[PDB]
RNA sequence: CCGCGGCGGUGCGCCGCGACCGGCUCCGGGACGGCUGGGAAGGCCCGGCGGGGAAGGUGGCUCGGCCGAGUGUUACAGCCC
RNA sequence: CAAGCGUUCAUAGCGACGUCGCUUUUUGAUCCUUCGAUGUCGGCUCUUCCUAUCAUUGUGAAGCAGAAUUCACCAAGCGUUG
RNA sequence: CGCGGAGCCUCGGUUGGCCUCGGAUAGCCGGUCCCCCGCGGGGUCCGGUGCGGAGUGCCCUUCGUCCUGGGAAACGGGGCGCGGCCGGAGAGGCGGCCGCCCCCUCGCCCGUCACGCACGCCGUUCGUGGGGAACCUGGCGCUAAACCAUUCGUAGACGACC
């Protein structure tokens, strides 16, 4: 059973090709591998733009099904995609990924120091549970 | 990637594999492919069986111990595609099947270890859904095995051993995440120092 | 040419509650319950129906082939539910010219046991598969009743039967004896 | 002719002025192909079937790309065609739904190729025109035709198979 | 402490299908496969290292087993991130599916 | 002899660097011409003139908590085209 | 393909006038190999393969009641004699 | 078995990752208040994740040495430290879990000083007590069979075999 219906207005989040990384309103299907696809806000032309390329988000929102641009500009502006996505769990390990390719040998040094005093923290905790859960078996 | 690699058969389609390993092999990786009873082949069953049966009339007729050794179980069925695969006449194809090894279940050694499958040659992704199949285990009962009972028998011994380990290591997970939260405020400035530079969130 | 939709509802009766394993459906009414997988055909099942009303199957980016096969699950369900509301009685009556077949079930249902189908002393013998429950009839002279759950294995076991029953080397136009289905039908009717 | 995505190099062309007819006629022809060099080849080649007009005896006027007046809007491309099977030659209606005119028959002649083995050097398009709503015949088209139209992208595969080329992880199908 | 000779297979030497060209190597980079990925590895040393037998001299230190082809990295192979580095000797084919060790001090960062 | 000053030849053996130049293979930028004096789009609005899907609609039916959801039809615009 | 025969009825079984093929166990063409010559006909013995199935196993046909018989399928498993 | 000293040679390498099952028009995990079974397993309910963050795009562990004199962290680690009980057999070869001795006080911030600063240069670093082939110390065990010859034939050319 699915859940993300390819409406008039799915928000799209563009895997990949010329306009990765960026959030699309499927204004309208043109056939069964293609759509009329327009990004407002996101910066991307009304264009044609394929289902392979395109993964599609629990957001929906109301244009109709050839709407012209300044109506698509809003529906998508009030609903407000670019303050809701962002506080999705996408926008989080997106904006994760980046922050590690994005990341000095200097931060990658703090980590290495900052990761194993809390692994020793996290561990010793974990040792002290089973003591008690083997004091609980007792 | 650098070490001994291990591959879970199950799932994957036979040659395409085979031509993956095969390549790796070749780059002086060590591959071990284990499970190739799981290892399954596109065409309906009995296509291949039929295929395989014109293997075994192929024979050398004037003496047929020197002709073709068809081999039943599914891990030298393999080998064999895997073989064609090679320069095998040659030193380097001879040494690089020796870097290949090849079983039928999972034994000791690797049982304990992780192990890893190879997408491009994953059944689910290569073939489409509403289309026929064989598995190798079957093609090779019903060609010559004496041991497809026996390596299940084994194997359900396996799982329901396997399962105790997942069992426990999901119990320490479990003590991890309730230990985080139990200790969260003498970690929660490194804690933020990942998240900030990507990892951990 | 592959058609963006087609689909079917199922009427679900209010004695029934069928309850989707994903795709696996699973009956239960007041004769016992059933099971039946789709996990090869590939649809969408889903049970819209709130109370408990509709079965409804999908099947989306089909072409012609598959699309076919939106109404075949559909039917084994209601024939499923017929089943277990209802339950099915094939009867199959005996004919010949002369040698009397001569049938006895041996355990519940189970063994159908016939000498002399055309003077032959080899005494074929048959097994019903699992839940389903021979009987010899009364209120008629050469006439078997199989009663069971499953249609898939209640007419199997008719057949095997009334293929048992077949004569070798001869006019079958005029060899018209053996044993075969006479009524597919139910045991309650409501 | 071959392919790669095809333009509208719309073309008019006079059969040059003899002493007897000073101002021959011009003729616009939709000749519909992937470069000029080849679309000016191809209103000649028409042009010698229907009139009797000759490379020697004429002259290209004009020739230039007519480039789409509405490419930013879904349209129902008809096409009354012509081609030669490998046992006579043939007529067609069909329908393309793409949004401009050209990406419409770059459709059509992969099709004529895949539905007939048909290549282009035996295709002729007599006319393509977009059509509206209605006077759409072909089922395929007749259905993104609607308002609350409505998919999933039901068993996606992955690509992406050789990133990892290996995993631990086993692929996901269902999204 | 470690790596800085970068991980890398010797594959073949350039060639067609009844020819070999020996001059220049084919080497696979661990953790490259696109010809985008790949301009890094460009200009780059490498070393097919060996030890062999008798000993032999050694730049800060004394007379050890090993010995190595030193070459580098000219430009790359194919679009899957291969790529090609000629020697200065010719590789002697035993290395076939061995190591050899990029390494980073011709840097151009 | 100490200069290793200035000139002419080299390198014992392994090497590394630099800057011109030739040929190449690449990679960043930035400015313009034309064109159906480009098509397309945007924004701002405005004042008009028409047609289709189809409603913040209405209505037959369904499903859910008047409202929300589904289908069906006339089509004006309080959507859009 | 099909005009007929088959009491009737094309096609159970057949099937004209035509026409499309294989096959290399028939003979021809040909002259590519061999004339510093590859033992030239039959018989015996002995292997193995093919099917272009004569038997037998399992089958579908018949103008098959039985009996007996031809048409065809998988089929080359074991048979083919004095 | 342990732990000792030289030296032919043959090479490949240059952190590890210690684990479910499988589905794919679906899965993952939590928690059960409740129910059944043998700390577990199965069930039902709800709550989370699901272009997956108890993510192989993954996790871990560190990588110039020690001084000493603060904070954060505090019983961690060791002595081929030493005995006993486990569990693991598919071709185990590995874990695991318990006493006692002695020794050490290490992850992260910081002060504070130090280590041949070899005067821009290469095979640097380890898996290395590698694999194998030759020889110098102690304790405990060890203590042949095979072939020939002969005989026999159960076998025969000789060879082979009983
Ligand atoms: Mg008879
Ligand atoms: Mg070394
Ligand atoms: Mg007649
Ligand atoms: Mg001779
Ligand atoms: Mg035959």
């Amino acid at each position: 059973v699915f859940r993300r219906f390819v409406e008039v207005g799915r928000v799209a989040y563009v895997s990949f090709g010329p306009h990765a990384g960026k959030l699309v309103a499927i204004v309208d299907v043109i056939d069964q591998n293609r759509a009329l696809v327009d990004g407002p806000c996101t910066q991307v032309r009304r264009q044609a733009m394929p289902f392979k390329c395109m993964q599609l988000t629990d957001f929906i929102l109301k244009f109709p099904h050839s709407a012209r641009q300044k109506y698509v500009r809003k529906a998508w502006e009030k609903a407000d995609i670019n303050a809701k996505w962002a506080a999705t769990r996408w926008a989080k390990k997106i904006e994760a990924r980046e922050k590690k390719a994005k990341m000095t040998d200097f931060d990658r040094y703090k980590v290495m120091k900052a990761r194993k005093m809390r692994n020793r923290l996290i561990k010793l905790e974990v040792k002290k549970l089973q003591k008690a859960a083997l004091l609980k078996a007792s | 990637e650098g070490q001994v690699l291990v591959l879970d058969g199950r799932g994957h389609l036979l040659g395409r594999l085979a031509a993956i390993v095969a390549k790796q092999v070749l780059l002086g990786r060590k591959v071990v492919v284990v499970r190739c009873e799981g290892i399954n082949i596109s065409g309906n069953f009995y296509r291949n069986k039929l295929k395989y049966l014109a293997f075994l009339r192929k024979r050398m007729n004037t003496n047929p111990s020197r002709g073709p050794y068809h081999f039943r179980a599914p891990s030298r069925i393999f080998w064999r595609t895997v073989r064609g695969m090679l320069p095998h006449k040659t030193k380097r194809g001879q040494a690089a099947l020796d870097r290949l090894k090849v079983f039928d279940g999972i034994p000791p050694p690797y049982d304990k270890k992780k192990r890893m499958v190879v997408p491009a040659a994953l059944k689910v992704v290569r073939l489409k859904p509403t289309r026929k199949f064989a598995y190798l285990g079957r093609l090779a009962h019903e060609v010559g095995w004496k041991y497809q009972a026996v390596t299940a028998t084994l194997e359900e011994k396996r799982k329901e051993k396997a399962k105790i380990h997942y069992r426990k290591k999901k119990q320490l997970m479990r003590l991890r995440k309730q230990a985080e939260k139990n200790v969260e405020k003498k970690i929660d400035r490194f804690t933020e120092v990942l998240k900030t530079h990507g990892f951990l969130v | 040419m592959k058609t963006i939709l087609s689909n079917q509802t199922v009427d679900i009766p209010e004695n029934v509650d069928i309850t989707l394993k994903g795709r696996t459906v699973i009956v239960k009414g007041p004769r016992g319950t059933l099971r039946r997988d789709f996990n090869h055909i590939n649809v969408e099942l889903s049970l819209l129906g709130k109370k408990k009303k509709r079965l409804r199957v999908d099947k989306w980016w089909g072409n012609r082939k598959e699309l076919a096969t939106v109404r075949t699950i559909c039917s084994h369900v209601q024939n499923m539910i017929k089943g277990v509301t209802l339950g099915f009685r094939y009867k199959m009556r005996s004919v010949y010219a002369h040698f009397p077949i001569n049938v006895v079930i041996q355990e519940n249902g189970s063994l159908v046991e016939i000498r002399n189908f055309l003077g032959e002393k080899y005494i074929r013998r048959v097994r019903m598969r699992p839940g389903v429950a021979c009987s010899v009839s009364q209120a008629q002279k050469d006439e078997l009743i199989l009663e069971g759950n499953d249609i898939e294995l209640v007419s199997n076991s008719a057949a095997l039967i009334q293929q048992a029953t077949t004569v070798k080397n001869k006019d079958i136009r005029k060899f018209l004896d053996g044993i075969y289905v006479s009524e597919k039908g139910t045991v309650q009717q409501a | 002719k071959a392919s790669g995505t095809l333009r509208e190099y719309k073309v008019v062309g006079r059969c040059l002025p003899t002493p007897k007819c000073r101002t021959p006629p011009l003729y616009r022809m939709r000749i519909f192909a992937p470069n000029h060099v080849v679309a000016k080849s191809r209103f000649w080649y028409f042009v010698s079937q229907l009139k009797k007009m000759k490379k020697s005896s004429g002259e290209i006027v004009y020739c230039g790309q007519v480039f789409e007046k509405s490419p930013l809007r879904v349209k129902n491309f008809g096409i009354w065609l012509r081609y030669d099977s490998r046992s006579g030659t043939h007529n067609m209606y069909r329908e393309y739904r793409d949004l401009t005119t050209a990406g419409a028959v770059t459709q059509c002649y992969r099709d004529m190729g895949a539905r007939h083995r048909a290549r282009a050097h035996s295709i002729q398009i007599m006319k393509v025109e977009e059509i509206a709503a209605s006077k759409c015949r072909r089922p395929a088209v007749k259905q993104f035709h609607d308002s609350k139209i409505k998919f999933p992208l039901p068993h996606r595969v992955l690509r992406r198979q050789h990133k990892p080329r290996f995993t631990t992880k086993r692929p996901n199908t269902f999204f | 402490s470690g790596r800085l000779w970068s991980k890398a297979i010797f594959a073949g030497y350039k060639r067609g299908l009844r020819n070999q060209r020996e001059h220049t190597a084919l080497l696979k980079i661990e953790g490259v496969y696109a010809r985008d990925e790949t301009e890094f590895y460009l200009g780059k040393r490498c070393a097919y290292v060996y030890k062999a037998k008798n000993n032999t001299v050694t730049p800060g230190g004394k007379p050890n087993k090993t010995r190595v082809i030193w070459g580098k990295v000219t430009r790359a192979h194919g679009n899957s991130g291969m790529v090609r580095a000629k020697f200065r000797s010719n590789l002697p084919a035993k290395a076939i599916g061995h190591r050899i060790r990029v390494m980073l001090y011709p840097s151009r960062i």
